């Protein structure tokens, strides 16, 4: 989880104290129009994988991020 | 108003139908009523002729069988349309006679049949050729010269020492001869470079509205004969535009650009300065002209619209295209 | 107008007043600049912790913000819309002109309605009809046979050509030109031949147009701006463009000839739109959109590659321009495997 | 006027290599220069052209000197020296001289010493024009606006109400300062106008080009810093703040509430998103699509340059289907591994 | 249009 | 120019 949360923290330009299990990228973490797509690409690299379009679409908050890799 | 036979003769058209039909104006095919002449270029409209209410239609020999009215047969209907629209033009003049409210310097030279609109301001040393018309509220700066037959609509600003040729037309809001964007940098402070070049506009130049043509720094900004420039364009200092070139709306040219003859610059293109574009170049809309163009032809740039969802991906993949290159190459190394 | 009691303002705003209704409100101000007598508003709940800093006599807010108020509060559903309304009530914006200036040059055949104001050095041509309460700013030009509807207002130095129609309660900012010739020319063997533009511009009611915008007249039929349209500064609207009701056009948009835009659209700044095509209702184009093709389905549309550091961009540009050779190298690699 | 080369050399802090008695009548380009003219060179590719140049004097550097074919003025910075000598030998006239009888000046307007107001200019109530201020013909200056000493407006400039302009500013024709920002609230699809009652505050030594529009603030002010230069056709939305000595080239579109730092250079036709900050000493190259804040100094660029049309078509179609391409790269990237 | 044939051929 | 040396390396 903390791995994901460091990536979400680094991309979105936030401090780890703001990455809440509840937090939505756009609403809570000031994600712009390219932010989540670039964040999903970031999780693609440090998790040596590939996220399908039917699924990344459902990755808009850190719970949805963590709950998918798990 | 004109007789169809008389109009056809001025147009070098073959008249097929009643020469005595009275023509009162031009109209679109769909709006045309009795008394109106219209035109047709695209053969797909042939079917539409049967529901057209125009007294006459300008068309080609091939279209003639499909005609349901008097027809003017010509080789080039669009061009004939332009000519007939000129004959039947209802556009007023920007001014008639010399308005009492106009402020004209005593050293201004006026030719014959000059008309100047209300509240126009003509500076010292100005020369207005025969039949020049200056619209209401215009300013024409010191020692500027406007050639015979040229017309400015309302609220045009011409700076000092500007030369405009004959039979030109400039629409309202346009500014010709303002200072070019010349500054030297002195430890982060901008030091103004006075712009003492001029603008030279040739004959039969037509310039649209809210267009800005800056004067040169030392030598001149030059607009060749027969050039057409649309609205909202920016023509920087020392730009040279060749004869018969067309510049569409919202084009931004940078300093010392040289454009050849017979070019077509599409709307909202952005053109780098201190370089040359040769004759007969077409740049399509929104062109990013960064490099000199040495060969004639059609040039383009830009990625068109996509649904916002799709675009987001497209944009992110492009900004990361270098990584995408490295991985393509290592995957080649591997195999 | 000048002053208003808080309770009266709350009533006009259909707001629920919490605090002293006798408070005298003199104007609207930002949260950071508000002082005694000023009303401000809050939309984002982040500002809750900053209400202590704010020196307004009153704050417009929602029910949930109320326990955080550090002043008299006006409780409503939509603080931003309420702000628009109260700013109208307390507007300090002057009029472009009052009465008929002696220096105005007005043709004898021009018809003026009741309570028309015309500013200094403005020029009104023959056949012009100005509706009741029309205000024409200083130095404007209104060309032959043009019609400006009741309550419409032009700021200084606006140019209206001939045979233009402007509906009621429109507002046009300075430097704007309505009804110049469209960009019509036929090419005769390399030489441009002018096509007289004898259509008009028809602008609906409640249209707001920004500064230094150009709206060209039609070639034969008309350029048409539907009701309630808003257009920002530096826009180019070419001949025979049709814009549907309530559409928004942001700054610096370039539209080519014969574009039809539907209702309730939003066109983002510096978009460039192709002509002789249609954009259906309820379309949004984001900033700098390169609108090459027709748009038949509603939704948000975008184009463009955002900024990169110069060094990085050079590589990106060089690789994209070479993308056909990347697409080639991949097909061959796919073959091998 | 006219000036002896030696006296010009002194005023420019230049080393005179040649006849100090030569009379300089004006500045000219190397190509057009004749006797009596002084020119300059910066690029060393022109050293070989020096034999053909007919200037009475050339401004250059120490390493250029062995190539001189005329009197020479040796300095550290020829371009800057050019700026200074051009100012000394400036032939540009003034926008106006004395107070024109046709100017309409409200009784309450206040004039400093040696103010010139051009023909048919219109000055509203409460206006303050400082010493040596020049207002060109056809200008409009709105209620309570204030223009600092030494500032000059060319013909047909529009200044709205409550605008403040510092000292020694220069504004070219067609420019509109202080029009309403593009402020509207949406009420069930209808746009409701938000009056814009902030102002525009322009610092000292600001130069603004022609047909540029700078909108007043909604509540607080649009702010242009000292020594800012803005070219033609620019749009500066409500509540933009521009830091000192920043340069804005032609046709830039700025959205609302953008803050730009000091010593920035914003290239022609850039489109800049609003409600964000650009820090100090940032350079954006022409046609930059500025979507995101810029926190670190340096040069930033965007855009894909021109290609022959048939090439562009493929480049476009492939870029557009780049997702289907990246996917195919991944599949193959797995099979091999 | 200008892009339609290339897309199809793709 | 700005793209010449990058392209050269290619």
């Amino acid at each position: 989880e903390e791995r994901v949360k460091k990536i979400i923290g680094e991309q979105l330009g936030v401090k780890q104290e703001e990455v809440t299990n509840n937090a939505s990228f756009v609403e809570d973490l000031g994600a712009d129009s390219l932010d989540t797509v670039e964040l999903v690409m970031a999780l693609e690299e440090e998790f040596d994988t590939e996220i399908p379009d039917e699924e990344a679409e459902k990755i808009t908050t850190v719970q949805a991020a963590i709950d998918y890799i798990n | 108003s004109i007789r169809l036979a008389d109009l056809a003769q001025q147009l070098d058209a073959e008249l097929h139908g009643d020469g005595d039909i009275v023509i009162t104006g031009v109209a679109s095919m769909q709006s045309a009523q009795t008394g109106h002449i219209t035109f047709m270029v695209n053969p797909k409209y042939r079917e539409h002729l049967g529901l057209c209410q125009a007294s006459a239609v300008v068309m080609t020999q091939d279209d003639l069988p499909f005609a349901k009215s008097a027809a003017l047969v010509v080789k080039n209907p669009y061009l004939t349309y332009a000519r007939m629209a000129q004959i039947l033009d209802t556009t007023p003049q920007p001014a008639q006679n010399i308005a009492p409210s106009a402020v004209i310097d005593a050293t201004a030279k006026l030719g014959n049949n000059v008309s100047i609109g209300a509240n126009a301001v003509i500076e010292s040393g100005v020369e207005l050729g025969d039949n020049v018309i200056i619209g209401a509220g215009c300013f024409v700066g010191k020692n500027s010269k406007i050639g015979a037959g040229s017309r400015l609509w309302a609220n045009v600003t011409i700076y000092h020492e500007i030369q405009i040729g004959q039979n030109c037309l400039i629409q309202s809001g346009t500014v010709v001869g303002a200072d070019g964007f010349g500054y030297a940098n002195d430890r982060g402070n901008w030091v103004k470079i006075p712009q003492i070049g001029r603008v030279i506009i040739g004959d039969r130049v037509e310039i649209g509205a809210c267009t800005t043509i800056d004067r040169g720094a030392l030598d001149d900004t030059i607009i060749g004969n027969g050039v057409i420039i649309d609205n909202q364009c920016q023509i920087a200092h020392n730009v040279v535009i060749g004869d018969n070139t067309a510049v569409a709306g919202g084009v931004i040219m940078a300093g010392s650009l040289k454009i050849g003859r017979y070019c077509m610059i599409g709307g909202a293109s952005v053109i780098n300065g201190h370089m040359e574009i040769c004759d007969k170049v077409t740049v399509t809309g929104m062109g990013m002209v960064m490099r000199p163009i040495t060969e004639p032809g059609v040039y383009s740039s830009g990625i068109p619209l996509q649904p916002n969802k799709v675009w987001r991906k497209t944009a992110a993949l492009v900004m990361n295209i270098d990584d995408m290159s490295k991985r393509l190459k290592s995957l080649e190394r591997k195999v």
